[PDB]
RNA sequence: UGCUGAAAGCAUCUAAGCACGAAACUUGCCCCGAGAUGAGUUCUCCCUGACUCCUUGAGAGUCCUGAAGGAACGUUGAAGA
RNA sequence: CGAUGUCGGCUCAUCACAUCCUGGGGCUGAAGUAGGUCCCAAGGGUAUGGCUGUUCGCCAUUUAAAGUGGUACGCGAGCUG
RNA sequence: GUGAAGAGGGAAACAACCCAGACCGCCAGCUAAGGUCCCAAAGUCAUGGUUAAGUGGGAAACGAUGUGGGAAGGCCCAGAC
């Protein structure tokens, strides 16, 4: 009889912090993507952005198993005549440590306007300090 | 396994300290610090040192036997102090030390001034011979290996920088 | 050195080592017997 | 650091031995500092400068105030330079051409002369197809611009006809000849971008 | 190519660990570049009058004021279809 | 098959690496000079002519080199024929 | 046997492969193949091992003190390797 769907205006969004120091990249990124999407909430609706705002501080200290620190490569094309650029997991952290969690979450989120909308929710950081003290972002594990 | 089951003697005036896994051995020649592997477990038992493999970890004996043989060299280093005897063979080759910088002339267009990292005491009894001393086998061996690497032995006349103990195979012209 | 797909112990002083994944056959007597791979 | 100066044509200096060295005469007036950017506010260390003299009606109030912040007169145009850690300047200070008295070579940046819509022959040094031997309406045309079904597309950065010149270009390591303090000039060997009256950012040679 | 060094009393460039190593790779050089929607920063400038109305909504007016600045128009350019 | 213009040349290219030159290395029946083979390396560079429709090829003269291939044996709503 | 003449779920996409035959409706429940950390419904299930190669997630002859299991066969207190 017309089951419940989460109305955007009525969605009460929450703020969280996750310290990614010594965490496994994928196992962090998954649990982030589950939250960002709003799966954990009992009022989950696939067409509405029900998930929570997360702050992922200490992104550079994220851990990876095996030889993936050197062996794991992040390819991307420049959209140019023969422009394929690669960067290993070390080299990626040497330049842009935010990109590692970003890319690891983005692949796990859905693809489309809402998928891009629920990415915006995430807030990755290299340093331990975060300037979102205004929201009282509570600790998550 | 076998090396690991053979305690390292620690003579008097050799201050050993175990900061968890980080070992510090101080002596007369120099103060030496070694950040040891997590799979190794090390303790003081009577006068000598003991090196045990950790339960749960896969390769223990290999890791511990290394620690043993390292600390064995580390104790001998701080007590005695290691030395390497390099010799320069070939006419026009010159070796002279000024402070902590070895001036190698090895038939180049520029005299090569090799730097000495860490506590390495460089000497020269003759003009075509370098005797260098220190605490670590590592830094000595490397320095020696660089001083060699500037001009390795030519397998014809034996020309270049050589270790004193080293034999060199020369061959005939054909 | 050689990079043949079937390295083997040619003389007596030849010695097999696995460096960085690759199997190599280092030798003391003859540098000819130095060979990589396989 | 660097200075801004208008281009004033080209001449030649005859050296007494004989050599006639072709020189560009860059007038470099008192380049006065309008602002000093730093790490606390801006996140980098730099200086903003000005030169010339703009009629007061032509200067708008948002910039008329900007000049009153410093105290300097309203010079025509504004330019910024990055500081090399050691040096430090103040607002209202007048930097003159005497900075290049010490240097030997300079990078000169300017805006190249506008050639407008240029074809591939002139723009990219493409080769003109056979001027006769049967050629039909295709002497100076580019020819092919791709392959076939495989890409089924022209690749990015394909050399085609378009706007040529009116682009900022740099000529590096030009030898400084004479540094006239009294007339406020800077004679550099060779030729620099843009026409007589175009502005030039002259600065010390990065490639030392 | 080495140094120290096991597993494997030794030995061995490695399994802990540690140095070198090329026009390749990342920068350094030049150019574009915050439509980088993740739309950053600095600096300066400008606006400081009233009344209705209702479903007091980030509402709709009504006269009054029209700024900083811009566009338009003109004379034009070593800028330009 | 109610049409996907077929060789060669010009113009314009682009990618692969099984590297012709240039860069770094191991062995050598490597004295040096010059090689021989092998390994890593695709950044850039890589003839002009005579003959023939030629591709190829042979020849003359250069070059550090005059690489082997993919791209509808690249490229005719771009030219030639 | 299937398609042709058969939709639906799976095998990324995939007439013929695996599961299964749509009379129509329902915002009910149980299962098949195949699955269950995220894209995306359901195990970050339980226990015992293997794997260190990112194998899983293309391939042979042949090469190798990789690494697990076993079942045997060569020596000791006169003390072998
Ligand atoms: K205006
Ligand atoms: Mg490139
Ligand atoms: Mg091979
Ligand atoms: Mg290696
Ligand atoms: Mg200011
Ligand atoms: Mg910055
Ligand atoms: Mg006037
Ligand atoms: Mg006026
Ligand atoms: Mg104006
Ligand atoms: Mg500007
Ligand atoms: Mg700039
Ligand atoms: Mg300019
Ligand atoms: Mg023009
Ligand atoms: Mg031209
Ligand atoms: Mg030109
Ligand atoms: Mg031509
Ligand atoms: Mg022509
Ligand atoms: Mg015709
Ligand atoms: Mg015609
Ligand atoms: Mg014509
Ligand atoms: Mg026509
Ligand atoms: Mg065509
Ligand atoms: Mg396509
Ligand atoms: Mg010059
Ligand atoms: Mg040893
Ligand atoms: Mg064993
Ligand atoms: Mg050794
Ligand atoms: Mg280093
Ligand atoms: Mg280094
Ligand atoms: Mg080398
Ligand atoms: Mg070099
Ligand atoms: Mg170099
Ligand atoms: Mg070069
Ligand atoms: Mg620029
Ligand atoms: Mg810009
Ligand atoms: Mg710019
Ligand atoms: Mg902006
Ligand atoms: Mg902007
Ligand atoms: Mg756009
Ligand atoms: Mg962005
Ligand atoms: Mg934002
Ligand atoms: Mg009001
Ligand atoms: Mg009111
Ligand atoms: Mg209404
Ligand atoms: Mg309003
Ligand atoms: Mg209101
Ligand atoms: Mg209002
Ligand atoms: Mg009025
Ligand atoms: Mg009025
Ligand atoms: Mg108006
Ligand atoms: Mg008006
Ligand atoms: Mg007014
Ligand atoms: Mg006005
Ligand atoms: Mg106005
Ligand atoms: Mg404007
Ligand atoms: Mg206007
Ligand atoms: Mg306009
Ligand atoms: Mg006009
Ligand atoms: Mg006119
Ligand atoms: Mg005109
Ligand atoms: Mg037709
Ligand atoms: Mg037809
Ligand atoms: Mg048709
Ligand atoms: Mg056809
Ligand atoms: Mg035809
Ligand atoms: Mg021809
Ligand atoms: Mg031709
Ligand atoms: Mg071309
Ligand atoms: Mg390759
Ligand atoms: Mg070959
Ligand atoms: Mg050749
Ligand atoms: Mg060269
Ligand atoms: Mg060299
Ligand atoms: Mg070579
Ligand atoms: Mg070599
Ligand atoms: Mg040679
Ligand atoms: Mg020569
Ligand atoms: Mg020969
Ligand atoms: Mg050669
Ligand atoms: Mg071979
Ligand atoms: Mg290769
Ligand atoms: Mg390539
Ligand atoms: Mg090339
Ligand atoms: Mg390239
Ligand atoms: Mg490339
Ligand atoms: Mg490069
Ligand atoms: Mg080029
Ligand atoms: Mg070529
Ligand atoms: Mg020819
Ligand atoms: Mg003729
Ligand atoms: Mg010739
Ligand atoms: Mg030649
Ligand atoms: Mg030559
Ligand atoms: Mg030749
Ligand atoms: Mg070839
Ligand atoms: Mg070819
Ligand atoms: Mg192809
Ligand atoms: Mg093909
Ligand atoms: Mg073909
Ligand atoms: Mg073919
Ligand atoms: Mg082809
Ligand atoms: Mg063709
Ligand atoms: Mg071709
Ligand atoms: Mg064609
Ligand atoms: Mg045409
Ligand atoms: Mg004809
Ligand atoms: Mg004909
Ligand atoms: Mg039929
Ligand atoms: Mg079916
Ligand atoms: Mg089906
Ligand atoms: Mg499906
Ligand atoms: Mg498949
Ligand atoms: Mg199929
Ligand atoms: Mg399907
Ligand atoms: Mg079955
Ligand atoms: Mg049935
Ligand atoms: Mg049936
Ligand atoms: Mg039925
Ligand atoms: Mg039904
Ligand atoms: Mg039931
Ligand atoms: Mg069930
Ligand atoms: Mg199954
Ligand atoms: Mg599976
Ligand atoms: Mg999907
Ligand atoms: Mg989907
Ligand atoms: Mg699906
Ligand atoms: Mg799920
Ligand atoms: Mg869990
Ligand atoms: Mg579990
Ligand atoms: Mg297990
Ligand atoms: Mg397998
Ligand atoms: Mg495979
Ligand atoms: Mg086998
Ligand atoms: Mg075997
Ligand atoms: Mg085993
Ligand atoms: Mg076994
Ligand atoms: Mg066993
Ligand atoms: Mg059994
Ligand atoms: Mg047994």
């Amino acid at each position: 009889m017309k089951t419940f769907t989460a109305k955007p205006e009525t969605v009460k969004r929450d703020w969280y912090v996750v310290d990614a120091t010594g965490k496994t990249l994928g196992r962090l990124a998954t649990e982030l993507a589950r939250r960002l999407r709003g799966k954990h909430k009992a009022e989950y609706t696939p067409h509405v952005d029900t998930g929570d705002y997360i702050i992922v501080l200490n992104a550079d200290k994220v851990a990876v198993t095996g030889n993936k620190r050197t062996d794991k490569v992040y390819y991307h094309h420049t959209g140019h005549i023969g422009g394929i650029k690669q960067a290993t997991f070390e080299e990626m952290i040497a330049r842009r440590p935010e990109r590692v969690i970003e890319i690891a979450v983005k692949g796990m989120l859905p693809k489309g306007p809402l998928g891009r909308a629920m990415f915006r929710k995430l807030k990755v950081y290299a340093g331990n300090e975060h300037n979102h003290a205004a929201q009282q972002p509570q600790v998550l594990d | 396994s076998r090396v690991a089951k053979a305690p390292v003697v620690v003579p008097a005036g050799v201050d050993v300290k175990i900061n968890g896994q980080v070992i510090t051995i101080k002596g007369k020649n120099g103060e030496l610090t070694r950040t040891l592997n997590d799979a190794v477990e090390v303790k003081h038992a009577d006068n000598t040192l003991t090196f045990g493999p950790r339960d749960g970890y896969a390769d223990g004996w290999a890791q511990a036997g290394t620690a043993r043989a390292l600390l064995n060299s580390m104790v001998i280093g701080v007590t005695e102090g290691f030395t390497k005897k390099l010799q320069l063979v070939g006419v026009g080759y010159r070796a002279a030390v000024k402070g902590n910088v070895i001036n190698l002339s090895l038939g180049f267009s520029h005299p090569v001034d090799h730097q000495l990292p860490a506590g390495i005491t460089a000497e020269c009894p003759t003009q075509t011979e370098i005797v260098l001393k220190g605490a670590d086998k590592q830094v000595i061996g490397q320095v020696a290996a660089d001083l060699r690497a500037y001009r390795r032995p030519e397998p014809y006349k034996g020309k270049g920088v050589r270790y004193a103990d080293e034999v060199v195979r020369t061959k005939e012209a054909k | 050195m050689k990079v043949r797909a079937s390295v083997k112990k040619l003389c007596r002083n030849c010695k097999i080592v696995k460096r960085d994944g690759v199997i190599r056959v280092i030798c003391s007597a003859e540098p000819k017997h130095k060979q990589r791979q396989g | 650091i660097g200075l801004v100066g208008k281009k004033v044509g080209m001449t030649r200096i005859f050296t007494e031995d004989g050599v006639s060295i072709p020189v560009t005469v860059i007038e470099v007036e008192a380049n006065r500092v309008t602002q000093v950017k730093d790490l606390a506010n801006d996140g980098y260390r730099a200086i903003q400068v000005t030169t010339g003299a703009k009629k007061a009606n032509r200067v708008t109030k948002p910039e008329a105030g900007h000049f009153a912040k410093a105290g300097v007169e309203a010079g025509r145009g504004l330019w910024e330079f990055r500081l090399a850690e050691g040096e430090e300047f103040t607002v209202g200070q007048s930097i003159s051409v005497e900075l290049f008295a010490d240097v030997k070579k300079v990078d000169v940046t300017g805006t190249s002369k506008g050639k407008g819509f240029a074809g591939t022959v002139k723009r990219w040094n493409f080769r003109t197809q056979d001027a006769t031997h049967g050629n039909s309406l295709s002497h100076r045309v580019p020819g092919s611009i791709g392959q076939n079904q495989t890409p089924g597309k022209v690749f990015k950065g394909k050399k085609m006809a378009g706007q040529m010149g009116n682009e900022r270009v740099t000529v590096q390591s030009l030898d400084v000849v004479r540094v006239d303090a009294e007339r406020n000039l800077l004679l550099v060997k060779g030729a620099v971008p843009g026409a007589t009256g175009s502005d030039l950012i002259v600065k010390p040679a990065v490639k030392a």
